[PDB]
C-alpha cells in the first residue's frame, strides 16, 4: 500500500485509545 | 524537564530536605536522649551521551 | 534550506546540555567526597569540498576536577577524610574495583564496613569487623576495633583500608559515579591499583563537594547570552530564507 | 499522476507536512511520563529518500519510515512513581527542543519554496498552451 | 548559463550566504577551548573580491579564500588545563561577539536586497519577452 | 498525636517549577500554531488559475 | 542513500 | 572547479570527526 | 585587490 | 456519517 497510490479497498478506521486495552 | 528544569529542581529538594532535617536538629534541643540527624546525600545516575 | 541554521541550532543545543552539566553540578553542592565535571565546548570541522566555512559545536566533558572541597569537622570516628590526590577504594557494583573519596563509612549489623552501600576494600579483599564493635582509624589506614564490655587494654588491629593515589588524567567517573582507570593507565599501572604506603587519611573530618559557585554562576551567565546570540542567528536565516523563495516566483 | 514537476513537488510538499507533523508531536510530548502502554514517550523523526525508480537520479522526495531515536532516554529520580525501575528511575523522552523549533521553521520555509515551485510551473505551463496563438 | 545581472546577483546571494555562515560559525564556537587537534579555534573570515572575469571590474563578489585570523589569542589561566604551555596559559578564540552580531545582520540586509535585485531584474525581462505585444 | 493540627503538603518549588514550563512550553505551541496558520496561506494560494 | 533529516544527522557523534 | 559550476566527478564524502585519530 | 569584509577591516588598526 | 468539526473531534477522549 504506496502513501498517494489508489486501492479499492477503503481505508480502515483509526483509533486513538487513552489507556492500552 | 528540559533536563535543566529538573536538575536545579532536584537540587532545590535536597537543599530543602536539609533545611527540614536541620530544623528539626534546632527544634529538639531542649527533649531528653535526642540524637542529632546527618542528611548525606548522593549523586544519581550520570548519563553517557557520546564515548570518549 | 541555508544549512547555517543548522550550526547555530547545535551551539544552541550544546549550550543546554552544559547547562544541564552546571545544574547537575550546583545539584551535587553538598554531596560528600564528590568531584565535579568539567565541561568545555569543542569546535568541529566539517570536511569536503569549497570553502571550509562551516564548523560544528559539540559539548565535551573532559574528566572531573580533583580539586579537594572543604573538610567538615564530624566528630565521628569513623568519617575519614583523604589527602589529596589520595582515593579509598571500595567493591563497584558489578564486583568491580571502583574508588572513591566520601569517607562515610558505615557499619552494617553482620559487621561488614561500606561506603554508599558499596563494600569497603580492606588489604585483602572487603573489611569485616567484629559485631558491634567500637572502631578507629589510624593516619595510614589501620582499623582498631574495642569490643563493648571489655577493658580498652583489648584495643587491637583488624584490617588496613586500602588507599590509592591517582591524578585526573588517569580516572574517569563510571556511570553510577565510582571513578575507575582509564584504558591507557589501566594498561600502565595494572589492572589494580597497588597501595601507596605514603597516603594520610584524617578521621572525625568528612571532605565535602569542591563545586566552585563563582566559575558555576559565570558559566550560567555566559550560557545564556550564547544561547541568545544562536537564537538570533536562527532569526536572521529564517527570516532570509523567508525572502529568498520569492525568486522562485515568476 | 501528477505529470512531473506536479509529482515531485507534491511529494516534497507531502514529506516536509510530515517532517513538521513530527516535529509539532515532539514538541507537544516533550513532558509526557508515560504512553498508554506504560512506555515513554520516544522521540520520533522521519527518514527522507529520492525516489527514482524508473532510471534516474532525481526523482523528488519520500518519507521511508518513522523511526525512534536511540538517544538515551533521560531518567529522573522518582521512587513513588508506579512507572520506576528497580532504582528508582523514571525514564522521559528525549526530546530535543531546540532541535524541534529549528525543524518546525525550516520545515515550513522548504514548504513555502516547493509552493513556490509548483505554482511557478503552473504559470509556465498556462503560457505553454498559448503558443503561437 | 546565468546571463549578465542573474549571474551577478546569485554570486552576491552565494557569497552573502558563506559570510553569514562564517559569523555563525565564529559565534557559536565563541567559547570553544580546543579544535580536534589540540589547536585552539580561531576565528575565521571570509575574503572578497571582484569576478572581473578578465577586463571587466564590474562584477558579483567572489569568496577568494577563508582567512583565519592571525590576532594574538585570548590566554587565560589555568595550570591544570593539559592544553596549558609551560607558563600555564591556555589559548582561547579572539572572537569578538558584537563584530560578529552586526557581520551577521549586514550579510542578512545585504543578501535580502540583492533578492530584490534579482526579482526586479526578472520581472523587467520577463516584460521584455512581450515587447510589441 | 493529639495537639497538634496537620497542614497542606504543597510543595512551593515544585509548582513554581511547573509554572514556568508550563509558560514556556505554551510559547512553544503557539509558535508552531503560526507557523502552520503562515504555512497554509501560500497553499491556499496555489489553487489560482 | 539518506537517513534521518533534522537534528539526529546534524550533530558530531562517535564513530562505527 | 569553482563554487556553484558543473564537474565530472561526485564530491568527496563529508564527515565531521568529534576527535581526531 | 580587496580584503576581509565587515568586521576585520572596519577597525582602526596600527600601521603595517 | 460525521460530528463536531474541529477541538471537539480532535481531541482525545474517554472510551464509551
Amino acid at each position: 500500500g504506496v502513501p498517494g497510490a489508489l486501492s479499492n479497498q477503503p481505508a480502515p478506521p483509526n483509533e486513538a485509545p487513552i489507556a492500552t486495552p | 524537564m528540559i533536563s535543566s528544569l529538573w536538575i536545579a529542581k532536584t537540587g532545590l529538594d535536597a537543599q530543602q530536605t536539609n533545611m527540614d532535617v536541620i530544623a528539626n536538629n534546632l527544634a529538639n534541643v531542649s527533649t531528653n536522649g535526642f540524637k542529632r540527624q546527618r542528611a548525606v546525600f548522593e549523586d544519581l545516575l550520570y548519563q553517557t551521551i557520546r564515548q570518549p | 534550506m541555508d544549512h547555517a541554521i543548522y550550526t547555530a541550532m547545535g551551539a544552541a543545543s550544546q549550550t543546554l546540555n552544559q547547562q544541564a552539566v552546571t545544574a547537575s553540578n550546583l545539584a551535587n553542592a553538598s554531596t560528600p567526597g564528590f568531584r565535579a565535571q568539567l565541561n568545555a565546548l569543542r569546535a568541529v570541522p566539517v570536511d569536503g569540498l569549497s570553502l571550509a566555512t562551516r564548523t560544528l559545536v559539540t559539548a565535551s566533558t573532559p574528566g572531573a576536577d580533583m580539586t579537594p572541597g572543604q573538610l567538615d569537622y564530624t566528630s565521628r570516628p569513623l568519617d575519614v577524610a583523604l589527602q589529596q590526590d589520595g582515593w579509598l577504594v571500595v567493591q563497584a557494583a558489578d564486583g568491580a574495583e571502583g574508588y572513591t573519596r566520601n569517607g562515610n563509612i558505615q557499619v552494617g549489623p553482620t559487621g561488614q564496613l561500606t561506603i554508599q552501600g558499596h563494600p569497603v576494600i580492606g588489604e585483602g579483599g572487603p573489611i569485616t569487623v567484629p559485631e558491634g564493635s567500637e572502631i578507629t582509624i589510624a593516619a595510614d589506614g589501620t582499623i582498631s576495633a574495642l569490643n563493648p564490655g571489655d577493658p580498652p587494654n583489648t584495643v587491637a588491629p583488624v584490617g588496613r583500608l586500602k588507599l590509592v593515589k591517582a591524578e585526573g588524567n588517569e580516572v574517569q567517573r563510571s556511570d553510577d559515579g565510582l571513578f575507575r582507570l582509564t584504558a591507557e593507565a589501566q594498561a600502565e599501572r595494572g589492572a589494580v591499583l597497588a597501595a601507596d604506603p605514603s597516603i594520610r587519611i584524617m578521621s572525625g573530618v568528612l571532605e565535602g563537594s569542591n563545586v566552585k559557585p563563582v566559575e558555576a554562576m559565570t558559566d550560567m551567565i555566559a550560557n545564556a547570552r550564547r544561547f541568545e546570540m544562536q537564537m538570533k542567528v536562527i532569526t536572521s536565516v529564517d527570516e532570509n530564507e523567508g525572502r529568498a523563495n520569492q525568486l522562485l516566483s515568476m | 499522476a501528477l505529470l512531473n514537476i506536479f509529482d515531485i513537488a507534491g511529494s516534497a510538499l507531502a514529506a516536509q507536512s510530515k517532517r513538521l507533523n513530527v516535529a509539532a508531536s515532539n514538541l507537544a510530548n516533550a513532558d509526557s511520563v508515560t504512553g498508554p502502554d506504560g512506555q515513554p514517550y520516544r522521540a520520533k523523526q522521519v527518514v527522507f529518500q529520492v525516489d527514482a525508480a524508473p532510471g534516474q537520479a532525481t526523482g523528488g522526495v519520500k518519507v521511508a519510515s518513522v523511526i525512534e531515536s536511540q538517544a538515551p532516554e533521560k531518567l529522573v529520580y522518582e521512587p513513588g512513581n508506579p512507572l520506576a525501575d528497580a532504582n528508582g528511575y523514571v525514564k522521559m523522552p528525549n526530546v530535543d527542543v531546540v532541535g524541534e523549533m529549528v525543524n518546525t521553521m525550516s520545515a515550513s520555509r522548504s514548504y513555502q519554496a516547493n509552493i513556490e515551485v509548483l505554482n511557478t510551473v503552473k504559470s509556465m505551463m498556462l503560457k505553454t498552451l498559448t503558443l503561437g496563438q
